[PDB]
Parts: structure tokens; C-alpha cells; sequence
DNA sequence: GGAAGGAGCGTTTTTTTTTTTTTTT
DNA sequence: CGCTCCTTCC
């Protein structure tokens, strides 16, 4: 059955050595599972990084197999009003455990979505049954959550995944699939996740489909690239060269056949040129003001549609102008 | 638990209570009363400090009575809470800073202090934020936004640049892009007595407070549509 | 009788007498009318957009299509509050305008226009045997008005159900309309009339109604007047005539729309004093303007225009004054009070002048 | 199990309850004297509002603590029935108390309590003052109708100071037997931000973790408080600086664009250093860079070109 | 015969979704 | 909060 999941799903961690990148969070959990004083907990992060995957570990570890016995979760996709708070979280908080298993497990996926009446009503529901129960909150947002919510919460921070940790998981996947990964095709993968295991995962996926026979073939950056269409460095290496140092002609005709060679976006152009201005060393700060105004600017034209071929020349004369100061 | 913008659910009012049928009645008369001034609560504050002047000379705070008294009738018209206040500091062998009920600021009260600023504040952005904390409900309001534009020009009797004016307004404009946000109720307010602040000067007349006129240009509006709705 | 806009209203395509380019490509298009893509013809106010619509579709179905009748649909919201629309009915063909509904445009797209695309239309044949099947003509009108729902709303109805309905939109100006949407239609421009056409025009009704005209150029006067609106021309010279004993003559006064003479004394005001009392008595007229229902972006680009045919003006202050058009035209688009915007670009304009 | 140190080490006794010594030392009195007003109890969470006024019930009632105290707060039904049942009977009970002894109807978080409720407990205390006293415990004082302000003694809470918190958590310490550093300590306090339930949270999971509280140990786990970091970034006088901060200090570490902007704004609010036309200016930049977010374009772009229009307004 | 102090003025009110309370059943 | 007409206070 497994076998037929995708690949975010079927490589879901089921215990928490199998959670990679979060090494102090996860030392932290599991040694207060092992001497059995849980706090509340919180976990804020961006998606992807093993929030959800870790507070289910950590249940499996504490009940076992059994876990979905003594443990309520409860996510954005279930209502959770100011009456489901009173009724049905506070009937599981207050109520014994099934078999006497220590103490009982409220999780909160998502609890950024809940509105403030519900998280005010859950504050003395979470001082009151601290003995029998303790809560867990999942969230990616921290300005929708209550002062007083976070103040009754221990908070634990996931961080973007680090290379290492996604280097391990890709080394698992890779020997789990009859798989083969080339170490640029590695790099030009974790350059793009950007974090997130999710984008990792898909990706992979989706090149390992790419390829016609996933049995002997190896996947390399270019099958990356094309799965995900995304420009290649030497691209994004050409058309700054163009723009900064050839004429407006010339850097519109090479611009037109970047793109139109692998019908590339845009958007990507514009963050991969950012990403690499981001490291050029500028003696005018006011070159540096302009062009991230600009670029924001035309990214932000760029979300709601509009015309494709001024929105590249609007590129090219604001990086001109920019750096004509 | 609300999450309702009805009339009824942002003031609790004779208007919001009753409705026009009623209040203009000709058998119903409408008194209205205005917070208790400073001369009958300092009165009054004074009888109650010497029906209880044992207790006061004992705790040795006796001599110091006046010195809450003015505070206490300067800073609440409430008769209640003024002596609640009294009677805690009186009882209370220690030293507490003396404070009563909070007291909300009117629609024009609140326009005035945009336009002209507070006397006891010096500081507009201490002003500002303490508005904003403790009057969202009434700043929030689209209403306002409408007043202070409609009001601005009481000023100096609108004896001011056309370029102050002509910020102002560009600013609203601006605000009104903003899709609600507080940040833009923020920096509305703030451009607005920032102006004003620039060009205050002692020698100033300044003209009378309006509400604004939108509900009426509706109400045409409406009766337009109907008309159009009948010639159709 | 009926006023001579609809009195002499053209019934047929044949009928039609200016812009024969559009009138050639519109009977091409009735050809072979079972394959007809959706249309959204696009074109100045009162240059006769819905009059070719409805001779399209007396050549597709015949003269019948002009019967027309109305029916009250009624539509309920979320909060329960009851509204009505207006739906105007033919045999062949419906006529809608959902802006009418304001913000609750959209509903009607997902309720009414929707059901009306999921009934198939069938009927006995006459003759032969078995049914036959005919697709629904439906009529958007304003459709530059529709919010963005609504217009979303449209694009998986049209392409599913084409057998079943093809939608004539009309409009006058495709800016507002969703690049979606315009991928979905075929886009068909409708040029406003020539001066010598809306002359030619108003000579045959003069003609008609046996109105003594001094000179012909009364009829290229009232052409001018009109900026190529049609509807308006012949209007003007219904109450030109009416005011005239039916007797035009060269000192006969063109008359104009109210709220347009307003607005030029309004523009006259702004020009001659710039402070903040005649920017209060500015933000009166306005309100006054708005009290009759009147568009907020067509007041802004009517003062615009009046501004900038002021003589004593410059160069560089009709820059600035056309500048702050633009910008405040932008403010009105993505504001919600409209007040806001009048006002400020009164004041910048003030602020330029002076 | 053994229960956490929060809940654990929550006073019993006023006399336990550190900061706020002129507001503590008045609860004290008034326990000690008996004659209970109705109060209102404000401020921040994490300070000692609700052990204060428990506290104060409990020694006030004695043994009658259990039959002489109603406690409600917005986990229970509260609406206006409630009013006109439950809290009706419970001030109409005759209780023999001792001399100067009154019921207590604790309303904890009455800031949520609906308006029809709130208007319905004036009659409440106009009519059963003489036998019950209200002790409202909220986070915003002006939630609470002024009806119902008029008749209760406000009391406000500031923050904890750091020597405070530094005495508290010296005695949980001593009571856990907790090997610790200076550093640790302050380092704990500084993250605390005067909330000492985040304090003791943020000691216990550092004991936890490493059993030795230093200041690199505490860092491990418990971060810096964003604000600061915000401010830091916004007073930069270098855009660069500005840009390095936000990268390193803030998107590299996982905080969501949106958290940054509120963050910013809030910032901004009470920035005493800068002028009122920058300030205005800065909100300005930030409410359109929140527009351009909350539209789907939370990006890191949008916020270096919101820096880039700070810092342009700063020059 | 000047302050200083105070009163009366300056007003009206649906709409998108989503959530919540209240009342009668 | 500012302007405007009435007492009140010394
Ligand atoms: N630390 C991790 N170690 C290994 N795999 C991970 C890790 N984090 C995420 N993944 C993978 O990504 C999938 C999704 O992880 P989740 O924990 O559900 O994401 P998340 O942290 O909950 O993000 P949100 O808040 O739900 S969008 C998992 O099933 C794994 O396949
Ligand atoms: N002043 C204090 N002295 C000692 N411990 C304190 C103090 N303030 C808070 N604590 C600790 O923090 C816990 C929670 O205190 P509470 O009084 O319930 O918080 P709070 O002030 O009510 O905040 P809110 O408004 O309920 S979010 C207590 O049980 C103590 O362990
Ligand atoms: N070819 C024509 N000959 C005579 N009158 C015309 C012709 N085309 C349009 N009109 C007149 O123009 C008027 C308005 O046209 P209409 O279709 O309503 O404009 P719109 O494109 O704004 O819908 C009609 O009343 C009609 O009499
Ligand atoms: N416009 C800048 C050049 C910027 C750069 O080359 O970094 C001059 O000097
Ligand atoms: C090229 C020139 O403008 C340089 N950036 C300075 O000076
Ligand atoms: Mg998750
Ligand atoms: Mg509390």
C-alpha cells in the first residue's frame, strides 16, 4: 500500500530518529518523554520542516501502537469554534485516561487558522487539566496566535532544514528507490528546496519519472531543470552579463532567446538575477535601493498578470538605471 | 464572540435603542445628561472626607485629603466611581497610584484631537497610539475617516495653504487603498496632525465641526434608483 | 410615440448604414451560425453595439427576437438578504445585466446563468422525426462591470456547456475584463459613426418627421456636440426640434446633458479661484454630482478633459493636470470611496494651478 | 507524573507573589481587613493576576472557600441565561460568614464576556453588593463596560522586573536543586521579557535539556525575542546592515514574512528616537508591504525593498 | 468687571464571508 | 477640542 503513496507521504517519519535537521528540539522531546514531564508545547516553523511529523512520533513513542486511542488531533480542516473548544476538547481534557496511560495528548494542528474566541476559551482548559492532559500547538504563523496562548506554551523553533540533514534523507531515499542522484543534481536540489523536504521529496519524484529506464539511469541536474523548468545558472549568468554590459538591443534579443529556448518564467529570471545581486559587491547604496524597489515592484505587477514582454524590458531598464548611478 | 457591525452592536444609545418614530415623538421628551462637574464632586468628596475625618486624621492621611480631592474631580465626572476611588485610597494604609474608570472620547472630541491636538499630551505619537488603544472601535469606523476629511478645513476658518490641504487629502486618498488595514488609519491620522502641528499658531479662529454628508448623498441615490427603476 | 433613438431603430443587418466593414464581418458571421464562438464586441458608449447584436440575431432566429419580454428572478444570499434581478426574455434569446446586482453580480453567474446553461433546449420536430436541439443566446450587458468572481465564474460555464449557450458580452472598454475571459471570446471592435454618417443619419430623420431645417450645418454642429454618440445626437435633436417648433434654425442653442454644463462651470470655478473654500464649494458640486448617480470615473475624466480645454492654461500645468488624472483614475479602480479621490485630484490641481 | 514547574511552583499565599509590591501588599491588607470591593485586576499575561486574585479568595474565605466562591472565565457557558440563573442564585444564597466576609464571583478573562451579559450583571451588583463582591481579572481594562467599571476599584499590573524574576526563579532553583550559572539566569530573564510563566517554562526545559542553566545552553533552545531583533534591523543605519540582519537573523531562522511585518509595525509604533514624519512615513511603507503580502507575494524581496524604503526615508 | 467656570453645540448608521449568541421549540 | 452664549465667584 505503501508503494502506491506519493513520495511525501510514504517517506513520512514513524519514528524520531527518523526526523533529520531539528537535532536540539528533537534531544529536548525525547528526553522529556524518557523522565515523563511533557510540558505545553508549541512548534512554529515554515512548511515542510517536521512539525507534524515530529509531534506524531513523539505520540507513537509515549503510547506506543496505540496511540491514536488517547490522543485527539485536531486540524483546519475541523471546525474548531469556541463550542467545539467547550464541548468536545474540554470532555477529552477532563475525562480519564483509557487504561491509566499517564497523562492524555491534545494536538492542535494548524492552530494559527483557529479564531480568537476558541484560543481564549482554551486557556483555563489548558491551566485547569495540566496534570491530565497536556496540549501541543503546529503553527507557521505566530502573529494569529494569543499572547496569553504563547505565553502558556514551551516554544521550540523549526528551522529551515539544514544541507546535511537533507543530504541523509535524499541518501535513504535514493537507497530505498533503485535510484541514482548526480552530487550537482544533489546540489542544484537542495539550492531549490529552500528548506522544505516537501519540494525535495516531489521533485525527486518527478525525476525519477523522467527518467526512460529509472533502473540504470542517472539522474542529472539538466533532468532537474527540466522537471521543474527552472532556468540554469549559465542562463541567469548570460543574461546579467547581457544587461550589464551590452546594449538595449542586445540584452533584449538575448533575454528573448533564454527564454525562448526552454520557455522559461519570467519570475524565476527575476529571483535567480536577485539571489545573484544579492552578492555583488556595490560601492553606491543607492544602487541597491533602486533595484529592490524596482524588482519588487515589477514582481509585484508581475502576481497579477499583465504584459509579458514590457514587464522584460521593465526588468532590463530598471537593472540599467540602477546601475547607472 | 460578536463579529457583527449593526448599529446596536458598536454603541448602546437612545439612537441605537429606540428608533427615529419614537425619539420624535411629539408625547416623548429627551433630556440629556452631561458628566458631573468638578465644583459638586469636590463638594461632595469634601462631605464624605469629613463625615469620615476620625479615620482619616488616624491613618494621618487627613492632611493630605485635598491633595486627591482636585486629582479625583479632575480626572472623572462619575460620582460613583469618584467616591469607590476615595474610599480605596482612604482605606489603604499604604501608597497606590490613584486612577479611575476610563472615560471614552465623543466622535467630535476625537476629531478635534486629530485636527488641533490634546492639551495634556504634548507628544502626537504618545496621543496617537493612546487613541488608537483606547478608541479602535470609534478610528476603525469608515465614519471617521469621512469626518476628518470633511472637517479639516474648520482650521483657521480654511484660511490655510492650499498645499497642507492638498496633503491631507492626497494621504486619504492614499489610506483609502489600503483595504482597511490599521496601518493605514495610522498614518492618516498621524500625516493629519503633523500637518496641523506645522502650522499651529497662537493667533488662529477656527470654524465649526460638521458630520459628513454621505448618508444623504445615499439616500438621493436611492430615491434616484427608484426613479430610474419606475421610468423603466 | 416612442423617442426617435428607438423609432427608427434599425431591425436588420441589411438595415444598418454605417461601419459596413463590421456589417459585412457580422453577416460573414451568420453564414454558418451552428459553429458561432462566443462574442464580446467592444466599442464606444452609443455607437450602436447592442442595435448589431440584436440584427445578428434576427438573421441567426428571425424578427421575433425583437419581442421581448421581462421577468423577476429572485435571488437570496448568504446573511438571507432577498434581491432581484431583471431578466429580459425572447423567444430565441435572454438579456441579463448582472452588474445591476453590484458585488452580488457573481451569484448570478453561478445561479441563473448556470442553470440556464445546464437545460439543454429541445423540441418536436415538426417534420421529421425525433427531437431537435438549439443552443441559448444570452445577452451580458455592461460587462466591463462584472467583478473578478463573476468573471471567474463565467470561464468553466462557457467552455463545458458551448452546446448548450453561447454568451454575447458587450462592452466599452476591455481593460476591466479578465485576460481569461477575453481568451474565451471572440473580440469583434465596433468604431464609433463618422460626423457625415451621424449627419446623413439625422437629415433622414428630419426628413422623416418633416422638420424644416434652415442649413445642414445644424445636424454637423449637433454631430460635434455629440462626440460621436449617436443616442445622443438624435436625442439632442429631438429636443432641439420640440424647443424650436419643429423650425431649426442656426441660432438655435445645442443643448447638452446637465451634469456636463455642471461640470464646466465647475472647471471654470477651479481655474479662476484655487483655495480651500472654493475646494469646499468644489467637494459640494461633486457630492451634488454623485447624488444623481452618476460614475465616479466619469466625472473624473469628464472635469479631466474640460480642464484641459481651458485656454489660459499651459504646457506644463495641463502635464500635471493630466499626471494626477491618471493617478487618481488608478486610486478610484482600486478605492472605495470615491470622494477621496475627487477631492484630491481637485486639490492637486489647485495646488498646480496656483 | 510529575507536573510541570508552571503549574508545579504556582503560589498558594500572597506572600509568594514577587512584583507589583505596592499592589500586593494592598491585596494583603484588604485580605487581611475582609471588607472586599468589587476590583478589577489588568495587565499583561504571565504576571499573577489570576494566582493573585485565587489567593486572595482563599485566604479571605477559609474553609468557606469552597462554598463562598464562584468562579467562571471564558471556558465555561457565560452567556446572559447564565447571568439570570447561575450567578443570580449564587448572590442570592444566604451564607454565614464571618464579619466582614462577603461572597466572591471571580470572572476570569471577563473581557470576552458578551454584551448582554455585561449589561445584565449591573442589576446583579446593584442588587447583591451588600453580600457578594466581583473580582473581574482581565488583559484590557477598557474590554469591561464603564457601567460596570464605575462600581469595581481598578488595579493595574506592570511588568515583572528583572530582580524579581531573578528572586523566584532563585527559589524554584533552590527547591529543585538546580546547578545554574549567572549567565544562565540572565540570559532566562532577558528571553522571559517579564512574563515569568515563559521564564519558568524556559528554565525547566533548559534544566531539562543540559541540567546546567548557562547562557550558550539557554540559547540552544530558547531564542531571542523577535521584537529586538525587528528594532535592531529597523535602526540600522546601513542598508546593508538592515539586509544582513533580516537574512541571518530572521528568514534564515524560519520567521514567516507576515510575523516580520506585524512585528515591524509594532515596532515602528513606539519608536521614541525617530521623528513623527518618518515614523508615519515607515508605517506607511510597512502597511504597503503587509498589503502585498496578505495579496500572496510574501516574498524576501518585499522586504528588502521595504528596508530599502525605510532606510530612504531615514537619508 | 473682570475673570473662571460651565452648559450646549458639532450626527448618523447593512450586508462579503464567517462566526457567534439568543430565543423559541 | 474649539466656539459660542449663559451664571458664578471673588
Ligand atoms: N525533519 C524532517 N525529516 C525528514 N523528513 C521530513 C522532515 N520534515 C519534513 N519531512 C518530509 O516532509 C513531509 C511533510 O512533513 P510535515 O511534518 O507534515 O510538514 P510540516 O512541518 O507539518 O509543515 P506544515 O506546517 O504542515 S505546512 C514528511 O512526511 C516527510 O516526508
Ligand atoms: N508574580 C508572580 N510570582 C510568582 N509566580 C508567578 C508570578 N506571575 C506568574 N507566575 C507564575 O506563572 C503562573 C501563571 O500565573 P497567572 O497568574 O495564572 O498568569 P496571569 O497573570 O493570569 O496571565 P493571564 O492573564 O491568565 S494570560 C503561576 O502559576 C506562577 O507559576
Ligand atoms: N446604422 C444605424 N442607423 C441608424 N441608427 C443607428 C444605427 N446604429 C445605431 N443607431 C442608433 O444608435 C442608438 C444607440 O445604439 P446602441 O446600440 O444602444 O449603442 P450601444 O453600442 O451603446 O448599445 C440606437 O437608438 C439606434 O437608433
Ligand atoms: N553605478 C555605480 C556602479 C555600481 C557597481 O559597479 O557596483 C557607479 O559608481
Ligand atoms: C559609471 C558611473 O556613473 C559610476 N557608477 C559613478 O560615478
Ligand atoms: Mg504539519
Ligand atoms: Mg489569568
Amino acid at each position: 500500500s505503501k508503494e502506491n503513496l506519493p513520495w511525501v507521504e510514504k517517506y513520512r517519519p514513524e519514528t524520531l530518529d527518523e526526523v533529520y535537521g531539528q537535532n536540539e528540539v528533537i534531544t529536548t522531546v525525547r528526553k522529556f518523554v524518557d523522565e515523563g514531564k511533557l510540558p505545553h508545547l508549541l512548534f512554529y516553523g515554515p512548511p515542510g520542516t517536521g512539525k507534524t511529523s515530529t509531534i506524531v512520533a513523539l505520540a507513537r513513542e509515549i503510547y506506543g501502537k496505540n496511540y491514536s486511542n488517547m490522543v485527539l488531533e485536531l486540524n483546519a480542516s475541523d471546525d474548531r469554534g469556541i463550542d467545539v473548544v467547550r464541548n468536545q476538547i474540554k470532555d477529552f481534557a477532563s475525562t480519564r485516561q483509557i487504561f491509566s496511560k499517564g497523562f492524555k495528548l491534545i494536538i492542535l494542528d494548524e492552530a494559527d487558522a483557529m479564531t480568537n474566541a476558541a484560543q481564549n476559551a482554551l486557556r483555563r482548559v489548558i491551566e485547569r487539566y495540566t496534570k491530565n492532559t497536556r496540549f501541543c500547538v503546529l503553527a507557521n504563523y505566530a502573529h494569529k496566535l494569543t499572547p496569553a496562548l504563547l505565553s502558556r506554551c514551551t516554544r521550540f523553533r523549526f528551522q529551515p532544514l539544514p544541507q546535511e540533514a537533507i543530504e541523509r534523507r535524499i541518501a535513504n531515499v535514493l537507497v530505498h528507490e533503485k535510484l541514482k542522484l548526480s552530487p550537482n543534481a544533489e546540489k542544484a536540489l537542495i539550492e531549490l528546496s529552500n528548506g522544505d523536504m516537501r519540494r525535495v521529496l516531489n521533485v525527486l519524484q518527478s525525476c525519477k519519472a523522467t527518467l526512460d529506464n529509472p533502473d540504470e539511469d542517472e539522474i542529472s541536474d539538466d533532468v532537474i531543470y527540466e522537471c521543474c523548468g527552472a532556468p540554469r545558472p549559465s542562463d541567469l549568468k548570460a543574461v546579467l552579463k547581457s544587461i550589464l554590459e551590452d546594449d538595449w538591443g542586445t540584452a533584449h534579443y538575448t533575454l528573448n532567446k533564454v527564454r525562448s529556448a526552454k520557455g522559461l518564467a519570467l519570475i524565476d529570471l527575476i529571483e535567480g538575477i536577485v539571489k545573484i545581486l544579492e552578492d555583488y559587491e556595490l560601492q553606491n547604496e543607492e544602487t541597491r535601493v533602486h533595484l529592490l524597489t524596482k524588482l519588487a515592484d515589477i514582481e509585484y505587477s508581475i502576481s497579477k498578470g499583465g504584459n509579458d514582454q514590457i514587464q522584460g524590458s521593465a526588468v532590463i531598464g530598471a537593472i540599467k538605471a540602477s546601475f547607472e548611478n | 464572540n460578536n463579529y457583527r457591525k449593526f448599529g446596536i452592536d458598536y454603541t448602546f444609545s437612545a439612537e441605537t435603542i429606540m428608533n427615529k418614530e419614537i425619539l420624535m415623538h411629539p408625547r416623548l421628551k429627551r433630556i440629556k445628561f452631561n458628566p458631573i462637574n468638578s465644583t459638586l464632586l469636590k463638594k461632595h468628596l469634601k462631605f464624605i472626607c469629613v463625615q469620615n475625618m476620625k479615620m482619616l486624621k488616624e491613618k494621618n492621611k487627613w492632611n493630605k485629603r485635598q491633595e486627591v480631592i482636585d486629582y479625583i474631580a479632575q480626572e472623572t465626572g462619575d460620582i460613583r466611581s469618584a467616591i469607590t476611588t476615595l474610599q480605596f485610597w482612604a482605606t489603604s494604609s499604604g501608597s497606590l497610584p490613584i486612577s479611575t474608570r476610563e472615560s471614552t472620547i465623543s466622535y467630535f472630541h476625537a476629531i478635534g484631537k486629530v485636527i488641533h491636538g490634546s492639551h495634556s499630551t504634548n507628544n502626537d505619537n504618545e496621543m496617537i497610539n493612546n487613541l488608537f488603544e483606547n478608541s479602535n472601535n470609534l478610528l476603525s469606523k469608515e465614519d471617521f475617516k469621512l469626518g476628518i476629511l470633511e472637517n479639516y478645513n474648520t482650521f483657521n476658518k480654511g484660511e490655510f495653504s492650499i498645499s497642507d490641504a492638498s496633503s491631507i487629502v492626497d494621504c486619504l486618498s492614499e489610506c483609502d487603498n489600503m483595504n482597511g488595514l490599521p496601518e493605514s488609519n495610522e498614518y492618516g491620522l498621524r500625516e493629519v496632525r503633523k500637518t496641523f502641528r506645522n502650522i499651529s499658531k497662537q493667533g488662529h479662529n477656527h470654524g465649526t465641526v460638521y458630520f459628513p454628508r454621505e448618508w444623504k448623498v445615499r439616500k438621493l441615490q436611492n430615491s434616484f434608483k427608484v426613479q430610474a427603476e419606475d421610468w423603466l | 410615440m416612442s423617442l426617435w433613438v428607438d423609432k427608427y431603430r434599425p431591425k436588420s443587418l441589411n438595415a444598418l448604414s454605417h461601419n459596413e466593414e463590421l456589417t459585412n464581418f457580422l453577416k460573414s458571421l451568420s453564414d454558418q451560425p451552428r459553429d458561432l464562438p462566443h462574442l464580446l464586441l467592444y466599442g464606444p458608449n452609443g455607437t450602436g453595439k447592442k442595435t448589431r447584436c440584436m440584427a445578428l440575431l434576427e438573421s441567426i432566429f428571425g424578427p421575433g427576437v425583437y419581442r421581448l419580454k421581462i421577468d423577476v428572478r429572485q435571488f437570496v444570499t448568504a446573511s438571507n438578504r432577498k434581491l432581484e434581478l431583471n431578466v429580459v426574455s425572447s423567444p430565441y434569446h435572454l438579456e441579463i445585466t448582472p452588474s445591476d446586482m453590484g458585488n452580488n453580480d457573481r451569484i448570478v453567474i453561478q445561479e441563473l446563468l448556470k442553470e440556464v446553461a445546464q437545460m439543454e433546449q429541445v423540441d418536436f420536430q415538426d417534420s421529421k422525426d425525433g427531437l431537435a436541439h438549439r443552443y441559448k443566446c444570452v445577452i451580458i450587458n455592461e460587462a466591463n462591470s462584472l467583478t473578478k468572481d463573476a468573471q471567474a465564474a463565467l470561464r468553466r460555464t462557457m467552455e463545458k456547456y458551448s452546446k448548450n449557450i453561447r454568451l454575447i458580452m458587450v462592452c466599452d472598454s476591455m481593460s476591466p475584463i479578465i485576460a481569461p475571459i477575453k481568451s474565451r471570446c471572440l473580440l469583434i471592435r465596433c468604431p464609433a459613426p463618422s460626423d457625415s454618417e451621424i449627419s446623413t443619419i439625422l437629415s433622414d430623420v428630419v426628413t422623416n418627421e418633416r422638420i424644416q431645417l434652415e442649413t445642414k450645418d445644424i445636424l454637423k454642429r449637433i454631430a460635434q456636440a455629440s462626440n460621436g454618440n449617436l443616442r445622443v445626437s438624435l436625442l439632442m435633436l429631438e429636443s432641439m426640434a420640440l424647443n424650436n417648433e419643429l423650425a431649426l434654425k442656426s441660432s438655435s442653442p445645442i443643448i447638452k446633458p446637465d451634469w456636463i454644463i455642471v461640470i464646466h462651470k465647475l472647471t471654470r470655478k477651479i481655474v479662476k479661484e484655487r483655495s480651500v473654500n472654493s475646494l469646499i464649494e468644489c467637494r459640494a458640486v461633486l457630492y451634488d454630482l454623485l447624488a444623481h448617480c452618476i460614475p465616479a470615473n466619469i466625472i473624473l475624466k469628464e472635469l479631466t478633459f474640460s480642464l484641459l480645454d481651458v485656454e489660459t492654461l499651459n504646457t506644463t500645468n495641463k502635464s500635471s493636470i493630466i499626471e494626477y488624472s491618471s493617478v487618481f483614475d488608478e486610486r478610484l479602480s482600486l478605492g472605495n470611496k470615491a470622494i477621496f479621490h475627487l477631492e484630491g485630484f481637485i486639490a492637486k490641481v489647485m495646488c498646480c494651478l496656483d | 507524573l510529575q507536573l510541570p514547574w508552571v503549574e508545579k511552583y504556582r503560589p498558594q499565599v500572597l506572600s509568594d507573589i514577587v512584583g507589583n509590591k505596592e499592589t500586593i501588599d494592598r491585596l494583603q491588607q484588604i485580605a487581611k481587613d475582609g471588607n472586599m470591593p468589587h476590583m478589577i485586576i489588568s495587565g499583561m499575561p504571565g504576571i499573577g493576576k489570576t494566582t493573585s486574585v485565587h489567593c486572595l479568595a482563599h485566604e479571605l474565605l477559609g474553609r468557606s472557600y469552597a462554598d463562598g466562591v464562584l468562579e467562571l472565565n471564558a471556558s465555561d457557558d457565560r452567556g446572559i441565561d447564565v447571568v439570570r440563573n447561575q450567578i443570580k442564585h449564587f448572590a442570592q444564597k444566604k451564607l454565614h460568614l464571618p464579619p466582614g466576609k462577603h461572597k466572591i464571583v471571580i470572572l476570569d478573562e471577563a473581557d470576552s464576556m458578551t454584551a448582554g451579559a455585561q449589561q445584565a450583571l449591573r442589576r446583579t451588583m446593584e442588587l447583591y453588593s451588600n453580600s457578594t463582591r466581583f473580582a473581574f481579572a482581565c488583559n484590557q481594562s477598557n474590554k469591561i463596560i464603564e457601567p460596570l467599571q464605575s462600581r469595581c476599584a481598578i488595579l493595574r499590573y506592570s511588568k515583572l522586573s528583572d530582580e524579581d524574576v531573578l528572586k523566584r526563579l532563585l527559589q524554584i532553583i533552590k527547591l529543585e536543586d538546580v546547578k545554574y550559572t549567572n549567565d544562565g539566569l540572565e540570559a532566562i530573564i532577558f528571553t522571559a521579557e517579564g512574563d515569568m510563566r515563559q521564564a519558568i517554562n524556559n528554565l525547566q526545559s533548559t534544566v531539562a535539556g543540559h541540567g546546567l542553566v548557562n547562557a550558550d545552553n539557554v540559547f540552544k533552545i530558547v531564542d531571542s525575542p523577535h521584537p529586538l531583533i525587528v528594532k535592531k534591523m529597523l535602526l540600522a543605519s546601513n542598508l546593508e546592515d538592515s539586509i544582513q540582519i533580516l537574512r541571518t537573523d530572521l528568514w534564515k531562522k524560519g520567521y514567516s514574512s507576515i510575523d516580520i511585518v506585524t512585528t515591524s509595525f509594532r515596532v515602528t509604533k513606539n519608536l521614541a528616537q525617530v521623528k513623527e514624519s518618518v515614523r508615519l512615513e515607515m508605517i506607511k511603507e510597512i502597511g504597503l508591504t503587509h498589503m502585498r503580502i496578505l495579496e500572496g507575494v510574501g516574498t524576501y524581496l518585499q522586504l528588502a525593498s521595504m528596508l530599502a524604503k525605510i532606510h530612504k526615508l531615514n537619508n
